[PDB]
């Protein structure tokens, strides 16, 4: 005999597009990080023994991403309607998770820094400060990680957070800090670095000049290609939830579709990661040739 | 020639005299004492601003400020108390391998392989530090300039010539000649009348200023002698040397007393420093960490382990309030 | 040849000194580091009201 | 020596513009933040404001800011304040002071010649004691200058200064911190006291000494200078 | 808590802090030269290519600052102060070729080579050889062979297999071919050409450290 | 925890008034994995809102859910 104005749009029909292509993303990517973080960690410690300051960030790099591919599993695991089973405890599964990608976001930070003051200062570090930095670098991922992670309560079927409990203005907190700590500083500064440290080089008339600025742009080119639209993506849903600019469902349905596929290619950014810090080396390129059959 | 076999029958009885007195170690008769225990000293400041291989620093007469003199080509006049930085002082040439602070704060001294250690004037009323003059005649390096006050100052060398010089008419005095090596250390007593100078002869010197002759001769290390201070008594005075040890010769006993070994030390020794008692006998090793010693007692008393490279120059407060062990990797450590 | 000369005569004039025993050189140092051991404050870590670190 | 000019100056119009140009000839006028003091023709000194080295900082008095700026000229050795809506009190005569901040430093060093300028028809307030002592060649003066706010600050030195300002000259400084000296005057003076409490001691007084005293302190911006002592004979 | 004036004073602090930065950069714009060579085996003659103690020479080339550094004065024990120079990009030496036959000094500079290449502290800076004086050279070679000083050499006695083989003589005491670099430049009164391999050399071993630094070789 | 899973398909802002519950044919709760916590009923002619569990009228839902 009537209606309201305000009604419920169920996301059946964009969870169930979704979840293969999530199920196929998520599985790639823990074979690639895990084929490309354990090769890298052996190369690099079990022969020269940690011998530089840039061994120990890309040790711990490859370490981040190997946590971050490691959780994978338990979550594709968990997402095939695994509710009455396969209980993993989430609290520690999202802790593991959001520190190992804020870890890795700012150990990529720390390799962006450490090309800046060893390039255009003459300014190395030694191996012991820099496992040091290592730690300092680990101890803020778990300080920049706990907004999240110390929220995720857990019912009986899955685990979730509670906006009716505590800030309804809270996630938009959270996603700003998701958006300020992997994307806005880390671009800035490896931009800024990568930049000053390519004009330094352009002056040398040598032509083996050509190679690292390249790689530059690539991981540059890698980070903002594989992380620009997932954060717009954040960007516009931080404004859907100021509610400046918003529409109906329809909008929130394809905001849905779009997160969820831009999250999985900037997932899909960090198995592509150790290649291009020390695979382009040739130092590691011939130890792979020697080391290959063990 | 005759004068050859005469200098060495004089070694036999200067060494037999000095024989005739030794009649207890130091040791022996500080047995009985109880030791110092354990010394856990922490790094109170950092300040990371220098970026080459420091070479020397001097504290100020006032405990609070203290240059320090780096291979990047300035030497900075910190504030310790409040890790501020008062000067910096861009050299002419930026070997530097050592640098004093006048004990009236207004004139500090550095130089290095450029057989120059300038002196320059702080307190001007022109608002910048200059080149107060340019005190040269040396033909080796410099290694060692200390103040004796605003117009003398005491100048080592790697031409085996200490210097006297004396500021205001520009020209030295004196020259300490004597002993054929490389002089890499000086060491003023406290009173300021004599000086004792370690050079690459294995063989420190104590030195009249006043008169200008050798006032005593010591031995007992094989290898190089690289740093030497003065006990607060101002009767003996600790040398290090590469030999990894090192010896506390006295003066009014004329040879050595102990000889700060360690079996499990191998490395060398760059500057050594005591306590204002005396107790403690600090000393830079090679093996990027410092080391105190109970200075009575022979035997450590705790690790400075705080840096990456070796520590190349210390230095003890006149208030006895702090020790800053610089080191290479550019960061001086005020430990506590 | 007078190199020698001056070298033997610093020898000399450096052997002419009257050495005291080590005893009394000791004693009287140690006597100096303990009438000092009560104003050293790297012996005793001073409380950190006087310490101006 | 060291030299500092001004320029401009004259008599004005009320509520115009006039851009107050001091020279500097002879110093590092690169690391020196500069100041600017007022002195009104029948009364004591008042600051004006304050720049840092390298333009790094900027302050004011309260009752000039937003109506005036500092700009230095480095390359050229030159700092200018500009001056807009100019009142009846803001006649005076205008100095610009050199000073220098690090540990053992004397601010104040040296003061402007100063122009004058003539235009047409909360914060620690440090009192004095008199207004004139009569005094004689040979005795002693003891100069005594109160405060409204502990001046000990938590390092244990009391920035509290002194100056003299000679007949037809420029103030410079005397007593630095309460009882440094300044580099170029006698041992004669002497300060003492506690916090809130300060005093002067000038030791066998002579001819050309009686100047007037004006007593600041620098603990806070804005920094407040004293009525003066106008002693005589 | 926070100061009172003290404040302006760390502002000083660090109002020459940054100075202190933009001096490091520009430090790090300059290429260091140490250059050693036997009593006056061809110091003068490099030296005089381009524009008391240490005698330091600043010139630039093609919008690149080199300063070198003539250490032979030094009259002292050198390992007293050649730790100083650990961070020395480049350690140009200068071995005269006619100085073959008088006291066979260029085994006392092989001895020299011996010390400085097998040394603690540069043991990963690239040492720029030298041997100059060809025509003199040339001239001693047409009337003597090399074995008057070095028996165990039998090749021949033309100018290029023999000074090719000397020129490796002096590579193999190199010990560690992978972390350095001998080059080596036979020129003698070559112009610019000489000044323009030291230009081509210090690019080369900035370009080694920049990718070193970076990881990639 | 992340966008890319998400187990809760609600989008309750506003809540709706008094319905008859003889109309509500059927009802279901919510999965509770972004915090509002609700009931999603639907209507005869199967359309879906969102309601408060304040509402006991679920409850005697349940029995005639039981009794058909």
């Amino acid at each position: 005999d009537y209606d309201e104005d305000a009604t419920p749009c169920v996301f059946t029909d964009v969870l169930n597009q979704s979840k293969p292509v999530t199920l196929f993303l998520y599985g790639v990517v823990f074979l690639f990080g895990s084929i490309g973080n354990f090769l890298v960690i052996f190369t690099i410690t079990w022969r020269r023994r940690i011998q530089c300051s840039g061994d120990v960030y890309f040790i711990n790099l490859a370490a981040a991403d190997l946590l971050f591919v490691c959780t994978l599993p338990l979550w594709m695991q968990y997402l095939l309607d695994h509710n009455s089973l396969a209980s993993v405890p989430c609290t520690l599964l999202t802790a593991c998770f959001y520190v190992a990608m804020f870890a890795s976001l700012c150990f990529i930070t720390e390799i962006a820094l450490d090309r800046y003051y060893a390039i255009v200062y003459m300014r190395y570090r030694p191996v012991k400060q820099a496992c040091l930095f290592s730690i300092f670098w680990w101890i803020f991922a778990v300080i920049i990680a706990i907004p999240h992670f110390m929220v995720v309560t857990k019912k009986d079927n899955q685990c979730m957070t509670d906006y009716d409990y505590l800030e309804v203005s809270y996630p938009i907190i959270l996603n700003v800090e998701l958006m300020l700590g992997a994307f806005v500083i880390p671009l800035s500064v490896i931009s800024y670095c990568y930049y000053r440290i390519s004009r330094i080089v352009a002056v040398s008339q040598s032509r083996h000049k050509g190679r690292i600025v390249r790689v530059l742009i690539a991981v540059v080119l890698v980070f903002i290609i594989f992380w620009l639209p997932y954060h717009l993506t954040l960007f516009v849903d931080t404004l859907k939830l100021l509610k400046w600019i918003s529409s109906s469902c329809e909008f929130e349905r394809s905001l849905k579709r779009a997160l969820i596929l831009t999250e999985s290619l900037a997932f899909c950014h960090c198995c592509l990661n150790p290649l291009l810090y020390v695979f382009v080396g040739t130092k590691f390129r011939q130890e792979l040739h020697c080391l290959l059959a063990e | 020639d005759q004068l050859r076999q005469e200098a060495e029958q004089l070694k036999n009885q200067i060494r037999d005299a000095r024989k005739a007195c030794a009649d207890a170690t130091l040791s022996q008769i500080t047995n009985n004492i109880d030791p110092v225990g354990r010394i856990q000293m922490r790094t109170r400041r950092t300040l990371r601003g220098h970026l080459a291989k420091i070479y020397a620093m001097h504290w100020g007469t006032d405990s609070r400020l203290l240059v320090s003199a780096s291979q990047d080509g300035k030497l900075i006049i910190w504030d310790s108390y409040t890790t501020n930085k008062v000067h910096a002082i861009p050299l002419r040439s930026s070997w530097v391998m050592t640098c004093a602070y006048a004990p009236s704060g207004n004139y500090v001294a550095c130089g290095g392989l450029d057989n120059i250690c300038s002196i320059y004037n702080l307190k001007t009323r022109e608002g910048n530090v200059r080149v107060s003059r340019e005190l040269a005649g040396h033909t080796g390096y410099l290694s060692c300039c200390r103040f004796l006050d605003d117009n003398q100052i005491v100048t080592s060398s790697g031409d085996t010539t200490c210097a006297l010089w004396d500021i205001e008419t520009g020209q030295q005095t004196t020259t300490f000649t004597g002993h054929t090596g490389d002089v890499m250390s000086l060491s003023l007593a406290p009173d300021t009348r004599l000086f004792v100078s370690g050079a690459c002869d294995a063989s420190a010197k104590l030195w009249d200023v006043r008169e200008g002759m050798c006032r005593q001769t010591f031995t007992g290390h094989e290898s190089d002698i690289n740093a030497i201070c003065f006990f607060p008594n101002g009767n003996a005075f600790a040398t290090g040397s590469d030999d990894a040890t090192c010896r506390l010769f006295d003066l009014r006993a004329d040879q050595e007393l102990m000889t700060y070994s360690h079996d499990n030390i191998i490395c060398g020794i760059t500057s050594v420093s005591f306590s204002k008692s005396g107790r403690l006998l600090l000393a830079g090793y090679d093996d990027f960490n410092c080391n105190v010693w109970d200075a009575l007692k022979a035997d450590r008393a705790g690790v400075l382990a705080g840096h990456d490279n070796r520590v190349s120059c210390l230095g003890v407060t006149d208030d006895g309030m702090a020790v800053a062990t610089g080191s290479w990797d550019s960061f001086l450590k005020i430990w506590n | 040849i007078a190199q020698a000369r001056k070298l033997v005569e610093q020898l000399k004039m450096e052997a002419n000194i009257d050495r005291i025993k080590v005893s009394k050189a000791a004693a009287d140092l140690m006597a100096y580091c303990e009438a000092h051991a009560k104003e050293d404050p790297l012996l005793t870590p001073v409380p950190a009201s006087e310490n101006p670190f | 020596d060291v030299q500092l000019v001004e320029s401009g100056g004259g008599l004005v119009q009320p509520g115009g513009s006039r851009k107050l140009s001091c020279s500097a000839s002879g110093f590092a006028f690169s690391s020196f933040g500069m100041h600017w003091v007022r002195q009104a023709p029948e009364k004591g000194l008042e600051w004006v404001a304050y720049i840092s080295s390298g333009s790094g900082t900027i302050y004011y008095a309260d009752t000039v800011k937003g109506r005036f700026t500092i700009s230095r000229d480095d390359p050229k050795n030159t700092l200018f304040l500009q001056m807009t809506s100019l009142r009846s009190e803001d006649t005076a005569m205008y100095y610009c002071v050199r000073s220098i901040y690090y540990y053992g430093s004397s601010p104040f060093d040296f003061w402007g010649q100063g122009t004058t300028l003539t235009v047409s028809s909360s914060d620690i307030v440090m009192t004095q004691a008199t207004s004139s002592v009569p005094v004689t060649p040979g005795e002693s003066v003891s100069i005594s200058c109160r405060s409204s706010k502990s001046l000990l600050h938590s390092n244990g030195n009391t920035y509290l200064y002194w100056f003299l300002q000679r007949p037809g000259q420029s103030p410079q400084l005397l007593i630095y911190r309460m009882s440094n000296l300044a580099s170029g005057v006698p041992d004669r003076f002497s300060g003492s006291g506690s916090g809130t409490a300060f005093t002067l001691t000038i030791s066998r007084l002579e001819a050309e000494d009686v100047g007037v005293y004006y007593c600041m302190q620098h603990l806070e911006y804005p920094l407040t200078f004293g009525a003066g002592t106008k002693l005589e004979l | 808590t926070l100061s009172a004036e003290d404040k302006a004073a760390v502002e000083r602090s660090k109002m020459i802090d940054r100075n202190l930065r933009e001096d490091g950069e520009k430090a790090a714009r300059e290429v260091k030269l140490l250059l050693l060579g036997a009593g006056e085996s061809g110091k003068s003659t490099i030296v005089k290519q381009m524009k008391t103690g240490i005698v330091e020479t600043h010139f630039t080339f093609k919008d690149l600052h080199f300063k070198m550094f003539d250490v032979g004065g030094q009259r002292s024990e050198r390992k007293k102060w050649i730790h100083c120079f650990e961070g020395v990009t480049a350690i140009i030496f200068c071995v005269a070729l006619s100085d073959y036959d008088l006291v066979n000094r260029m085994h006392e500079s092989m001895k020299l080579f011996d010390s400085i290449c097998n040394n603690k502290w540069f043991t990963d800076t690239s040492i720029i050889l030298f041997l100059n004086k060809k025509d003199l050279f040339e001239e001693k070679i047409k009337k003597s062979p090399l074995t008057i000083c070095y028996p165990e050499y039998a090749g021949s006695n033309t100018y290029e297999e023999a000074a090719a083989y000397i020129q490796c003589q002096f590579e193999d005491l190199n010990k560690r071919k992978d972390t350095k670099e001998i080059y080596t430049h036979f020129t003698c009164a070559t112009d610019t050409k000489n000044v323009q391999f030291v230009f081509d050399a210090v690019t080369d071993v900035i370009i080694k450290n920049n990718l070193k630094d970076c990881g990639l070789f | 925890q992340h966008h890319g899973v998400t187990k809760c398909n609600i989008t309750c802002s506003k809540m709706t008034s008094k319905i008859p519950v003889a109309l509500l044919i059927h009802y279901q709760q919510n999965q509770a994995s972004c915090g509002k916590r609700a009931i999603i009923l639907e209507t005869r002619q199967h359309r879906l809102f969102c309601a408060d569990p304040k509402e006991q009228w679920v409850k005697d839902a349940m029995q005639h859910l039981d009794r058909q």
